[PDB]
């Protein structure tokens, strides 16, 4: 797998999930107790990107969120959680 | 936070979970020692999260991705419930020792703790006392009052 | 070759105060010092504590801190 | 010199035992028993045949009646045999190496100036040294014995000086009789009895080497105990290395086998039809895992078994990731009732519907070999298939079998005999 996290200074926009990856957490996968509300960078939030799902990059639908043991890890205190993916460009998959 | 009543119950199986020849018996067990950990947290369940950790520490020597990382995510949750200074006492063995593999391993290990309570390490430190050309004492937690 | 658990490991490497298995001792109590003294920056009544017992006033504390931040354990070897 | 190791004599109450009296009475005591022919446990201080001078310091002890770990492993180390205890602090596991021990000793020439010690104890820790140094010296006097203990963080010239006085019995950390053995302050030509008490914790400690190092410089004929909380692979492999025969022990509440069945053909090249033969029945239980180890000798049986008919993958160590995951997501489905893999490439083949394993090439060694057939199912066997130039593996494949309380055919063993190396060291 060629998937790596942004990671870079998160800003003031936020985070949108598909329908299909719609309550899990961000990080872990998880579905218990959503918690914190995610923050995405100002590069992964411009143009056609605007709104897409952080974690595969379909339409959005909903917010993302960090789950509860995620915070209390202080997990949501890293960069931008967007997959990027290496193994293609910008406007391919 | 109902799990509280019910770790005292379960750390049996939970120990003969955890030494067991079948890898995914141990990553499973490590799972569970994690959500128990962070799930009581603030809560006053030290002595049997302590009891535990003895049994999650001996598979940090772990060649297996899923299961090094399992374990690795069991110790990160117990630092939260149990405290920085008791990881920190566990980790101090073999930060120096002879061996390569040791001291990779147990810097993997610090390199978390110290990640997660920076600060908190402060009070937590050991002594190390001047040798001929370096000055490697605090004075100033020496002052009293 | 690219994946998360690296990636995850050197941005571990990045975080100032990290070590690996070729850290020295000097190293790490410099890092044990240089954070030392910007806790004790950050605490107030650490500070307040450190100004009675040396009579200096905080002002002068906080200076001192941070000059001692400079070379703290004196010069390194080799 | 030569010595004796067997000094037991079965009390009649323990002979007269049925079948089903012995099943129950390891099961009253909660042990779990194996190895070849294991001696049966006793109850009672009198099953022991311990002497008035024995039994007048066991009296004074903190012992009645024997323990459980003392009931079985008493026998076992009277009769000679090597043994592993899996067993925890402080189950009574001391005294019954130590009991023996004295019997042991009291049997050989005294000590003669520049003389050895008879017997080692091997500990982890210096604390463990002492009670185990206080527990030789309480018991041992009834024959007045002499035990010394040489620990790491005690005084080297104080230990020289005591082992040079001379004792039958030494306690120690295994650096340190190292280190007293090269500065010649002792010396191991007498030791004919071997305990590593805490193994896994000697492990744990970094003491492997020194342990092994140790065991290398003993006579290879000596009785050996080794005694450990847990069974892990490393202790499992150390026992492989430094007993001979052994019996295991385990505490029932502290452990928690693969049926196995094996076949010696004629040849290679006859496993072929000893397989086309059977095959199709395997097939009727479950899905079916053979094993090989070379990746030529993988793709030759494969693609003879294609030929043949039958619905098959292939996995070797060759295969990139996505076209090794097809061929593993095709077994777990039953697509392929049949999978032809070598040993490097088989991760991710606990899968449960495998009821037949099959050892079609032989395995590099025992390790891999347990490897192998841990994929198997209950409802599940594991074949393996040996031909008369395996004699070597067979001896292992023995002690392995009856490690596991497993079948061991008047074949195999006849085969496992041929070597000089087995024949004799066999218990
Ligand atoms: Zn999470
Ligand atoms: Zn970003
Ligand atoms: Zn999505």
């Amino acid at each position: 797998p060629d998937l790596i996290f942004c990671r870079k200074q998160a800003g003031v926009a936020i985070g949108r999930l598909c329908e299909k990856c719609d309550g899990k957490c961000v990080i872990c996968d998880s579905y218990v107790r959503p918690c914190t509300l995610v923050r995405i960078c100002d590069e992964c939030n411009y143009g056609s990107y605007q709104g897409r799902c952080v974690i595969c990059g379909g339409p959005g639908v909903s917010d993302a969120y960090y789950c509860k043991e995620c915070t209390i890890q202080e997990k949501d205190r890293d960069g931008c959680p967007k997959i990027v993916n290496l193994g293609s460009s910008k406007t391919d998959l | 936070e109902m799990g509280k009543d019910y770790i005292y119950a379960v750390t049996p199986l939970l120990e003969d979970a955890l030494m067991d020849r079948d890898l995914v018996h141990r990553q499973t067990a490590s799972a569970v020692v994690q959500h128990m950990s962070l799930g009581v947290y603030g809560f006053g369940c030290e002595d049997s999260l302590n009891h535990l950790l003895n049994y999650v520490w001996p598979n940090v020597f772990e060649t297996s991705p899923h299961v090094i990382q399992a374990v690795m995510g069991a110790l990160e949750g117990l630092r939260v419930a149990i405290g920085p200074c008791r990881m920190l006492q566990y980790c101090l063995q073999g930060l120096f020792h002879p061996a390569r593999k040791v001291r990779d391993v147990y810097w993997k290990i610090y390199n978390s703790i110290y990640i997660g309570s920076q600060d908190a390490l402060i009070a937590h430190y050991p002594r190390i006392y001047n040798d001929d050309k370096n000055t490697y004492i605090r004075y100033e937690l020496d002052y009293i009052l | 070759r690219y994946t998360i658990h690296s990636q995850l490991e050197h941005l571990q490497s990045k975080y100032i105060g990290t070590g690996h298995a070729d850290t020295t001792k000097w190293e790490w109590l410099v890092n044990q010092h240089r954070d030392s003294y910007c806790s004790y920056m950050g605490h107030f009544d650490l500070l307040n504590y450190f100004a009675i017992a040396e009579n200096e006033s905080k002002a002068r504390v906080r200076f001192n801190l941070m000059e001692k931040m400079l070379q703290p354990c004196g010069p390194p070897a080799d | 010199p030569p010595f004796e190791k067997n000094f037991y004599n079965e009390h009649e109450e323990i002979t007269n035992l049925t079948p089903q009296q012995l099943i129950d009475l390891r099961h009253k005591l909660n042990l779990r028993v194996s190895g070849a022919a294991p001696p049966r446990p006793g109850s009672s201080f009198a099953h022991f045949g311990f002497d008035e001078q024995l039994m007048h310091q066991i009296r004074k002890s903190e012992y009645t009646q024997p323990t459980p770990i003392q009931c079985q492993g008493v026998p076992v180390a009277l009769s000679g045999r090597d043994m592993i205890g899996i067993a925890k602090t402080g189950s009574g596991k001391t005294a019954a190496f130590i009991w023996p021990m004295l019997i042991h000793i009291m049997d050989q020439k005294e000590l003669e100036p520049g003389d050895g010690p008879i017997a080692v104890i091997v500990c982890p820790t210096r604390e463990l040294c002492q009670q185990i140094h206080a527990e030789c010296k309480r018991f041992g006097k009834a024959y007045n014995l002499r035990s010394v203990a040489v620990y790491g963080g005690g005084s080297m010239w104080e230990q020289a000086k005591a082992l040079q006085e001379g004792a039958e019995i030494v306690v120690c950390t295994p650096g340190r009789l190292i280190d007293h053995v090269k500065k010649k302050a002792t010396n191991l030509q007498r030791v004919s009895y071997l305990v590593f008490d805490e193994a896994d914790r000697m492990f744990d400690m970094g003491f492997e080497y020194q342990v092994r190092s140790i065991a290398s410089h003993v006579r290879p004929d000596r009785q050996t105990l080794l005694f450990s909380a847990t069974f892990r692979k490393k202790i499992e492999k150390l026992a492989r290395d430094i007993l001979i025969d052994p019996i295991r022990v385990v505490q029932g509440d502290i452990g928690e086998d693969v049926t196995q069945i094996v076949e010696i053909l004629h040849s290679g090249p006859s496993k072929w039809n000893w397989l086309t033969r059977r095959l199709v029945e395997f097939t009727s239980s479950g899905s079916v895992l053979l094993f090989v180890t070379k990746k030529a000798n993988a793709e030759e049986l494969a693609n003879n078994l294609k030929q043949e008919g039958h619905n098959l993958g292939l996995l070797h160590g060759d295969m990139d990731q996505s076209e090794r995951n097809k061929v593993i997501s095709d077994f777990k489905k039953k697509d392929i009732p049949v999978l032809v893999a070598t040993d490097v490439a088989a991760r991710g083949l606990d899968i449960p519907s495998i009821k037949t394993v099959i050892n079609y090439d032989v395995a590099r060694d025992i390790d891999t070999h347990t490897h192998r057939i841990g994929r198997t199912g209950e409802k599940g066997v594991a074949y393996t298939l040996l031909t008369p130039k395996d004699s070597n593996f067979a001896g292992d494949l023995v002690r392995n079998l009856e490690g596991a309380n497993q079948h061991v055919s008047k074949e195999l063993l006849d085969l496992a005999m041929q070597n000089a190396w087995f024949r004799k060291s066999r218990f």
